[PDB]
């Protein structure tokens, strides 16, 4: 029992905690011309064989509702839309009264307007037209005279003409120091101890998606249906379904549009929609009816287990489009699809879509960003991995939810959390210094 | 890295070493990872410059004086290198880090050093 | 400093003292400053930390265990020592710089702790 | 700290741990802070590398060779550790800290280091 104190430096032992994290890419793929935001071109490769190290005897409580993976993620993707818009051409010049007729959608919601616009040379004005969506034009008198939406608020700035913002997954890797855990229990819900962690250099990639409703290409579910909520009897939490079976949707932009090149300074260009050519079609979404209706099933028989109670669901209640409908990007264009069919035979389900310009990115209001056209048509092939639910008796009621963009990779981000090591520490021995 | 976490004590010894040797634009993301490298280096030194003051400074596992007490672990040594693993001797002995360091830190520097002058 | 970097490689064990010694606004040029003070401070501590696991931490020539292959050298230590520069011989040991020091980083980190405590 | 700094120099020798130990957005503001903290880090690295390179990294209190000189000082050793302060004492032996050092660094780092590989 001669028992001396013995200190020892290495010891495998850490603690929970929060640091910065940092971006790494497995695909070096692109060029410098594509110009992904996420190609930030400043971020490192990730390692082609990464090391996954089972630690066997470990018990880790995780918790996702808590992470600070998720906030690190969400701050970080808001930073490089910032970074990546400022430079570019303010639509501010545009501001004007806008006269405007309807575009021959005739024997709608797409307008033609004129504009008198600023020139290279100061002096001089010039008449231009652009068409525009009706969901960006406010009517200013009850004559055919409108505004921009935004005008009144604040400034609109245009997106880069060359700038990518199609998703590439992110590989988020800790600084020395630090290690990334993660569960491998196919059954694990958002919080609670792991029988199985294992500790990886990094976590895998994961596309920085932006969706509403709908969870789009994001991971599944390995067994079954996992259904995750912080509070499952508060109704005004998200509740957030990730299936365990994909189901595609197939989303178009069937027109055939042009794109007008437009000075309105030094340098300064502007893009307008341009002519519309051939038939003016509605844009839309296509969902299987058999495999909506057959997932619906299963969520509602997994939804049981929680309630014991009747389960319906409905469609989205009202407020914005934003949260309304399954608002999502796709080739750069902003689709707002109606999912009414859907929350509520063999034939495919037909959603309507609108499209809009002018974007208030995660409500924040007055950061208005002006999406260019895209010239010739648009198709989008997506995976609904998952659904974004809330709730309103003996029967319950789910509508879709969403608004919150942390919701959606706290959906891919449920399977990490980040500790320190803590290398130092003391214990008995016969052995003393002397 | 972290093989013997889940492991006895005295075998995880045998992992000190990788333990130990894994410690090491003008935007908002260039300057935060600036700060990254500048913290993971001052708490690099910090467990460096301790390790230095109890004489431990070339020593992976450190034999110093100071017996343990009762009120620290009652514990033989047969559970403590043999049945117990170091997440779980962590979760014991977390409570007495700031007295047993506070003992090494001044009277084995201290009486050690002025002996050995003279 | 480097005066002897075309010289012998023992005689050049003479001037080691001066190759270590000295290894030590809100613009962009001002963060590349800073962002290179701070790479030198972690290649300065990379090497330190190697030198320490080693066992060679206090030392300049460490005299360590584990031989010579012939893979590596078929030279005697006369040529070695007498006729051979730094910068030739780092011609031709430079491909099993990885194999030596992870011979050293587990075997004798090991071996000597281990013997240190009992 | 510092509580013995206008006290006598041996007295002071037992206070030396603190003062060993008290060593360690993108705005102007948060510049200037990080480079503040990357200039600490470089002090204390510079110090240690003296003391490394001199055979005292170990040691708060290290005997090295070297007789004194009465160029130096010409005062006994019972003012020295008595009678004097280690402000006093730095006010006498400031001039000749660049003469030491030196003597130190090529001495007895070489010869010593030799010798024990012979
Ligand atoms: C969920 O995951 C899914 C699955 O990944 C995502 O679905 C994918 O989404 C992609 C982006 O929306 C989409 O990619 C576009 O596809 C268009 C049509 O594809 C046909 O033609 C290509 C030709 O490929 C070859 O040429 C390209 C040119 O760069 C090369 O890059 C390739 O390597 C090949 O050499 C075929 O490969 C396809 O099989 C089809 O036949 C393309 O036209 C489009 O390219 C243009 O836009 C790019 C945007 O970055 C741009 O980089 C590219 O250079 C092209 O733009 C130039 O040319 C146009 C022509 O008018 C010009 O106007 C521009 O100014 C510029 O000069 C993309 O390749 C994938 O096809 C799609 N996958 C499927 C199965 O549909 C889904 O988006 C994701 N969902 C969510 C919500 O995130
Ligand atoms: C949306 O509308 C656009 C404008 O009408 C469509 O572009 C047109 O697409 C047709 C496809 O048949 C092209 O017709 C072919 O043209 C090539 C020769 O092209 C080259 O020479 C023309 C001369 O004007 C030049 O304009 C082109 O840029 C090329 O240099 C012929 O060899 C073929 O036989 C055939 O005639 C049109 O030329 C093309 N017009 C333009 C201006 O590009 C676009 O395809 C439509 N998009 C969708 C999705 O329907
Ligand atoms: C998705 O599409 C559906 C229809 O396909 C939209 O539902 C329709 O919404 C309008 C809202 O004005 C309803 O009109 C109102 O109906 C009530 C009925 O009493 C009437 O009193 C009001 O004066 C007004 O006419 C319309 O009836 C309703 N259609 C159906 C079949 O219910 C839905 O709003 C769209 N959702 C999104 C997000 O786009
Ligand atoms: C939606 O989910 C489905 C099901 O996971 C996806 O289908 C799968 O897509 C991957 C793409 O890598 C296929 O992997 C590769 O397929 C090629 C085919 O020649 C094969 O040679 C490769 O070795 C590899 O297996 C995978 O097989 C395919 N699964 C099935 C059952 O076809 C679909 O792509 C997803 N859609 C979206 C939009 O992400
Ligand atoms: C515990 O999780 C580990 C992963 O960390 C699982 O190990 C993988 O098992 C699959 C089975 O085919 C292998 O292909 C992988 O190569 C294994 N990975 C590693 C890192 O070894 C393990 O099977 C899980 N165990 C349980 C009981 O779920
Ligand atoms: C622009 O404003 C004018 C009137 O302020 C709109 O009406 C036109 O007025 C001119 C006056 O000479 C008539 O010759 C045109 O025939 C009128 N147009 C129509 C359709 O009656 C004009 O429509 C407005 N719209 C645009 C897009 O310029
Ligand atoms: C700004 O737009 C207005 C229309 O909204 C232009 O006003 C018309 O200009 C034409 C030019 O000959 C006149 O014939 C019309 O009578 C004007 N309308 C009215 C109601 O008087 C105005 O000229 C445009 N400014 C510029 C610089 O083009
Ligand atoms: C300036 O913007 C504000 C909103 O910040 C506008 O107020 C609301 O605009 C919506 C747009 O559809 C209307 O549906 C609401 O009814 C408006 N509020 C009210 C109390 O009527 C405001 O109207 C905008 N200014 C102008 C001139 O349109
Ligand atoms: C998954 O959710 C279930 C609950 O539906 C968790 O079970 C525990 O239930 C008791 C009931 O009193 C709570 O007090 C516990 O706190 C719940 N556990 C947790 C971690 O909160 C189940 O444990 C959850 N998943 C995991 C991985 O444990
Ligand atoms: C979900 O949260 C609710 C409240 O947000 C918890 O239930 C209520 O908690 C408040 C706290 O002051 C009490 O005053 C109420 O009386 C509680 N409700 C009832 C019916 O007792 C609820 O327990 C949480 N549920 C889960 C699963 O965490
Ligand atoms: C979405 O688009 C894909 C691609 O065309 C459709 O997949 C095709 O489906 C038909 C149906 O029998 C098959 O014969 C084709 O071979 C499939 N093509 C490929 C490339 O797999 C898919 O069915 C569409 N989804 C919807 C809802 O219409
Ligand atoms: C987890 O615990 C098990 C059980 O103690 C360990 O398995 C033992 O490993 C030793 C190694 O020499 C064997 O002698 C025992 O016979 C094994 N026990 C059984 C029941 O097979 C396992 O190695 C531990 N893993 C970790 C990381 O500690
Ligand atoms: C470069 O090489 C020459 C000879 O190859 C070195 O000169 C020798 O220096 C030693 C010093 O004791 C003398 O004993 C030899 O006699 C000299 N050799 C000749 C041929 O004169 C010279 O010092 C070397 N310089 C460096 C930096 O290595
Ligand atoms: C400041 O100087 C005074 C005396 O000059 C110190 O006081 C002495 O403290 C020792 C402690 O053992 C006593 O034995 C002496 O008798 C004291 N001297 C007197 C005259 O009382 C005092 O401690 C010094 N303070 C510092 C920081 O050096
Ligand atoms: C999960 O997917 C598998 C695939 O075969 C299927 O058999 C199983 O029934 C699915 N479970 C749910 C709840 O969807
Ligand atoms: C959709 O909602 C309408 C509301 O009247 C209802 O009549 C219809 O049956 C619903 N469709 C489905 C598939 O539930
Ligand atoms: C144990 O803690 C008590 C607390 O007062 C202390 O007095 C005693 O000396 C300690 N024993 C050891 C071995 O440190
Ligand atoms: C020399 O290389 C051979 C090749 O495998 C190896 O087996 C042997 O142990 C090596 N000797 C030394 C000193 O490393
Ligand atoms: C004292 O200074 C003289 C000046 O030349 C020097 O020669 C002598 O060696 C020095 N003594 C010591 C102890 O360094």
């Amino acid at each position: 029992e001669n028992l001396w104190v013995t200190v020892y430096y290495g010891v495998p032992v850490w603690k929970d905690a929060e640091t910065t994290l940092f971006c790494a890419s497995d695909a070096k793929a692109y060029d410098t011309e594509k110009r992904n935001v996420w190609a930030t071109h400043c971020c490192v490769p990730t390692d082609p064989n990464p090391q996954e190290i089972v630690l066997e005897n470990v018990t880790e409580n995780f918790n996702m509702w808590k992470n600070n993976m998720v906030e690190q993620m969400h701050t970080d993707i808001i930073s490089l839309w910032d970074q990546s818009l400022k430079p570019c051409v303010k639509l501010t010049p545009l501001c004007v009264t806008l006269n405007c007729t309807d575009v021959n959608a005739t024997n709608e919601e797409i307008k033609n307007c004129s504009f008198n616009i600023t020139t290279e040379l100061r002096d001089k004005k010039k008449k231009v037209y652009a068409l525009f969506y009706k969901l960006d034009v406010v009517p200013i008198d009850d004559n055919n005279s409108y505004r921009l939406i935004n005008c009144n608020t604040s400034a609109i700035t245009q997106a880069c003409p060359k700038v990518s913002f199609e998703p590439i997954p992110i590989h988020y890797c800790a600084p020395a120091g630090f290690a990334i855990l993660k569960c491998n229990d196919k059954k694990f819900n958002g919080t609670g101890p792991c029988k199985n962690v294992s500790t990886v250099q990094c976590t895998h990639g994961i596309k920085p998606v932006v969706s509403t409703q709908l969870l789009l290409n994001g991971s599944l579910a390995e067994e079954e249906i996992i259904i995750r909520s912080e509070n499952i009897t508060n109704n005004a939490k998200t509740i957030i379904v990730q299936l365990n079976e994909s189901v595609e949707i197939n989303c178009t932009r069937p027109n055939n549009n042009t794109r007008k090149s437009i000075r309105i300074g030094p340098g300064q260009w502007f893009y307008a929609t341009g002519d519309i050519i051939g038939d003016i079609r509605q844009a839309h979404c296509n969902i299987s009816r058999t495999k909506w209706n057959k997932t619906l099933q299963q969520v509602a028989k997994k939804l049981r287990e929680h309630f014991n109670k009747t389960i319906i669901f409905n469609p989205s209640s009202g407020g914005d489009l934003e949260i309304t409908t399954h608002s999502f990007n796709c080739g750069g264009e902003f689709f707002y699809c109606n999912t009414s069919e859907l929350f509520n035979t063999n034939n495919t389900i037909t959603l309507p879509c609108r499209i809009k310009q002018i974007i208030n990115m995660w409500q924040r209001v007055g950061q208005a960003m002006y999406a260019p056209p895209i010239e010739g048509k648009i198709r989008c092939t997506s995976n609904i991995t998952g659904l974004l639910l809330t709730r309103d008796n003996n029967t319950e009621t789910f509508r879709p939810g969403g608004g919150d963009m942390r919701d959606n990779w706290r959906s891919e981000l449920y399977k990490y959390k980040v500790v320190k090591i803590e290398p130092l520490g003391v214990a008995p021995t016969r052995c003393k210094r002397r | 890295f972290l093989g013997a976490a889940g492991s006895t004590m005295g075998a995880a010894s045998m992992t000190l070493t990788v333990q130990a040797r894994n410690l090491l634009q003008l935007t908002v993301w260039g300057i935060k990872q600036l700060q990254a490298r500048v913290l993971a280096v001052e708490r690099y030194l910090k467990d460096q410059q301790l390790l230095g003051i109890w004489g431990c400074s070339g020593k992976l596992i450190c034999c110093t004086n100071v017996p343990w007490n009762s009120s620290w672990s009652n514990k033989s040594q047969d559970e403590i290198w043999d049945n117990m693993t170091w997440m779980e001797w962590d979760k014991e002995i977390n409570n007495y880090t700031d007295i047993i360091y506070s003992l090494i830190e001044e009277s084995q520097n201290q009486q050690e050093k002025n002996e050995q002058e003279l």
